[PDB]
């Protein structure tokens, strides 16, 4: 399985780097109630 | 309750007039467990009960 | 000297950064317990009285 | 009352309701749909709990 | 010969049954039974040493 | 801040001593001690024998939060002392058990 290990390892690395550049630091803004430091979200929703 | 957006959380039992005639005055002493196991959700609850 | 406003304790500190705008916290329930030696200027000849 | 972020000071009012789980074991056609989903490994821990 | 291979085996089995009855308590608490287990740990050790 | 072990013996010795000051100004009426805790493995039978052999003091034990610690000893303490037992798992449960 050595030859497949190499492949999978290099796949993750490549995608990891592409991911890096592509969306590095683009996920730091969320909706907030005005003035407060609380996150605004519906019921069964995850902060996004 | 819901016709404005402020909602009353008034309980008769809680009231001071109700309490003085409920019972006799008292020397209490709140004893709290602060061992490691309490830390967590439970520790949070105790500070609000006392 | 006694007044309708509740008797206050401490310097009031509320954090504006952590009050979400529409939830309605409790207002007050304390009794208005002003003392005679706090409604008037204290003497030693008034603590006797 | 419900408490946002478990804050004994920040609560909203909600009506009470008797709810039924979407996947149950009431009859044999229900328990079975439940088992198919537990067999696809999708959401089986919820059912388990 | 025959049972020293088995005595030691059951010893390595009882220690397993012991690592598992243990109860992890937070912030450093501890039930009186975990203490009993630590005490038994020394025996287990001297048998493997 | 919570850390360390749990000794239900130094907690009720300190409580009884506090209850017996009699130098200070006091209510001198109902004498009661209430403990907030989650689970207890020790009933502390010895402290209650002497400090309150005749049951002058009343003990109320509160078990709080969602947890697996044993509640039998705490219930026993409450029963022994003519107090009561109250659970509190939740914030909405605080308001009717701390007045009850
Ligand atoms: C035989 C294979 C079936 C696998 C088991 C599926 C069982 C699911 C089932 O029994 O559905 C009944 C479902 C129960 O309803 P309930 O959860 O009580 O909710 C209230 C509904 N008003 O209420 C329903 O109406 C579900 C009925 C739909 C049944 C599913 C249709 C199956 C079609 C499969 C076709 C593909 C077959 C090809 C196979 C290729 C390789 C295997
Ligand atoms: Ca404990």
């Amino acid at each position: 399985l050595f030859h497949i290990a190499l492949l999978v390892l290099f796949m993750v690395i490549i995608y990891a780097i592409i991911g890096l550049e592509l969306f590095k630091g683009k996920m730091h803004k969320t909706c907030y109630y005005i003035g407060t430091d609380i996150v605004a979200t519906v019921e069964n929703e995850k902060p996004s | 309750s819901r016709t404005p957006n402020k909602i009353d959380l008034y309980d008769v039992r809680r009231r001071p007039w109700y309490i003085q005639g409920a019972a006799s005055p008292k020397d209490m002493l709140i004893l709290v467990d602060v061992s490691g196991s309490v830390s967590g959700l439970t520790l949070k609850l105790i500070r609000t009960s006392v | 000297n006694l007044q309708p406003k509740p008797i206050g304790v401490g310097i009031p500190t509320i954090n504006l950064r952590k009050r979400r705008p529409n939830v309605q916290n409790p207002k007050s329930q304390e009794p208005v317990t002003l003392d005679f030696l706090d409604a008037e200027l204290e003497n030693d000849i008034k603590v006797e009285i | 009352y419900v408490y946002k972020d478990g804050d004994p000071t920040q609560m909203e009012l909600r009506p009470r309701q008797w709810i039924h789980n979407d996947f149950h074991f009431d009859n044999v056609l229900s328990a079975m749909m439940s088992l198919f989903t537990v067999s696809t490994f999708e959401g089986w821990p919820q059912l388990l709990y | 010969w025959k049972p020293f291979e088995t005595i030691i085996l059951l010893t390595i089995f009882a220690n397993c049954v012991a690592l598992a009855v243990y109860l992890p308590m937070p912030e450093d608490d501890n039930n009186s039974l975990n203490l009993g287990l630590e005490k038994l740990e020394y025996f287990f050790l001297t048998v493997f040493s | 801040t919570a850390k360390g072990i749990t000794d239900y013996k130094k907690g009720f010795s300190f409580a009884f001593e506090q209850l017996l000051n009699y130098n200070v100004s006091r209510a001198n009426c109902n004498k009661i001690i209430m403990l907030f805790t989650d689970g207890g493995e020790e009933r502390a039978q010895e402290i209650f024998a002497k400090y309150n052999k005749d049951k002058k003091v009343r003990v109320f034990t509160f078990s709080v939060g969602q947890h697996n610690y044993d509640r039998g000893p705490i219930q026993w303490m409450a029963c022994e002392n003519k107090g009561y037992y109250y659970e509190i798992p939740s914030i909405g449960a605080i308001r009717i058990n701390t007045q009850e």
